């Protein structure tokens, strides 16, 4: 008699990808679809997928796309979201990648805890003493550590990359006979860096 | 002071942006694909004088070829291809550029993300290579006779989305002529072929229904078509 005409998507991210900061707040428009359907048919937009359902509502008139779970880079990078619209007659059904885009929402955590070594009083300058380590997840400048002392010792430095302690000024036992040092992990993230303390106890023993 | 900062600034991003560089290219693209134009790294590899280190890590199966100098990323698919449909099924490549600050030591991975793109590369096919109903001459017209195409018994289409869903529509068939005025396909989308003409075994006691399946891709001119043969006999009473 006069078959009927199934809408189609005309957003342009079909064709490409969809970028989703980690940071959108639950319950913020992620996007709006777009549907033409040529009898201009009242159209249904809907979201299909177990996983997809939990992270995405669907305004079913209007088409906008909010999130209705908190994403997170660094536990799922990316989703593909199978997304519908139906004409009453119809459901068609097309694929978006969905790419989790990040911030630097983590500080770096420290390894090996509590840090603490005996060294001899006669430990020659320049000895490489001890080890520090921290990991940070994010992506990029946000996920590279810079280490230091807070602050700066007159008698111990750490090299900024890898975490080598060093002594870099005679000891002496009758002066001193230990140390509190706090150690500084930041990542380098430009706009919003985030760091973390942790102790470095050195005790000195002595010969006479 | 943070004096001698500005020698901690090379292997950061010279863009602006999040920190993942995303790009997107077709599946089957040619070897030497320019994936990424400039990965935008502070520094400088190569020169009199360089200031960084760039390499690829977790670059699995070598997908991606880099050149540290001007900083691209190539595809390398020499003496294979890059198929998104199974059964390679390659949606996405991560790799990491790795980038070494030579004055300081400070080691920074630019994640890279390759979204692959499918394409109607792949045509339907037909599970069996010709197809059959019998129907009874008092078969009233409007009813369903034949239903061999569901449950993927019929076209299937190996491509992503809309590429590999399929749509039946009869054709003409100039060695039956009438066999197109008898039978439809009401909705295209099942591929149910349902009597439209009264049927009569005193004069004719088969037809041959042709029914060609297409899969349904954005660009019309895109699409695929496969064809197969729908033998309809009549039985007697
Ligand atoms: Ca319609
Ligand atoms: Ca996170
Ligand atoms: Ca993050
Ligand atoms: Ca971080
Ligand atoms: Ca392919
Ligand atoms: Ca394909
Ligand atoms: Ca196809």
């Amino acid at each position: 008699m006069q078959v009927n005409r199934l809408p189609f998507f005309t957003n342009h991210f079909f064709d490409t990808y969809l970028l989703i900061s980690e940071d959108t707040p639950v319950g913020s428009s992620v996007t709006q679809l777009l549907a033409r359907d040529m009898d201009n048919d009242p159209l249904v937009f809907g979201v299909s997928g177990e996983e997809a359902s939990r992270f995405f509502a669907v305004e079913p008139d209007t088409g906008v796309v909010w999130l209705r779970q908190p994403l997170d880079r660094e536990t799922k990078s990316e989703f593909t979201v199978e997304f519908s619209v139906s004409d009453h007659q119809g459901v068609i059904t097309r694929k978006v990648n969905i790419q989790v885009g990040d911030v630097n929402d983590n500080a770096p955590t420290f390894h090996n805890q509590p840090y603490s070594v005996r060294i001899p009083e006669n430990t020659p300058v320049g000895t490489p003493i001890f080890i520090v380590n921290a990991t940070d997840p994010d992506l990029g400048a946000g996920g590279s550590v810079l280490y230091s002392f807070q602050p700066p010792s007159p008698f111990f430095a750490i090299d900024s990359a890898r975490g080598i302690v060093t002594v870099i000024q005679e000891l002496d036992y009758e002066v001193t006979q230990a140390y509190q040092l706090t150690v500084n992990a930041t990542d380098q993230d430009k706009t919003r860096p985030l760091s973390t303390l942790a102790n470095l106890a050195i005790i000195i023993t002595d010969l006479e | 002071q943070y004096d001698d900062d500005w020698q901690y600034e090379d292997c950061k991003l010279a863009r602006g942006g999040p920190p993942a560089t995303i790009v997107a290219i077709d599946e089957e693209s040619r070897n030497g694909t320019i994936l990424v134009d400039n990965m935008l790294i502070k520094g400088t590899a190569g020169g009199p004088d360089p200031t960084i280190e760039l390499s690829l890590k977790d670059n699995v199966d070598y997908w991606v070829l880099l050149d540290p100098v001007k900083q691209m990323l190539f595809l390398n698919s020499t003496g294979r291809v890059l198929d998104r449909d199974p059964p390679m099924n390659i949606h996405s490549i991560v790799v990491q550029v790795q980038c070494v600050n030579k004055k300081v030591g400070t080691v920074i991975y630019h994640e890279v993300r390759i979204v692959v793109r499918d394409r109607n590369d792949n045509s339907p096919t037909f599970k069996h290579e010709s197809y059959y109903a019998t129907v009874n001459e008092l078969t009233p017209v409007g009813t369903t006779i034949f239903t061999g195409f569901s449950g993927d018994n019929g076209a299937t289409d190996i491509d992503d989305g809309p590429n590999g869903q399929i749509e039946y529509v009869i054709q003409y068939n100039p060695e039956d002529p009438t066999s197109n005025d008898t039978f439809e396909i009401p909705l295209m989308l099942t591929g149910n072929v349902v009597l439209r003409k009264r049927l009569n075994y005193e004069d004719k006691t088969r037809y041959y229904v042709i029914i060609q399946a297409n899969d349904r891709a954005q660009n019309l001119n895109e699409r695929r078509t496969t064809t197969t043969t729908l033998t309809v006999d009549l039985e007697h009473h």
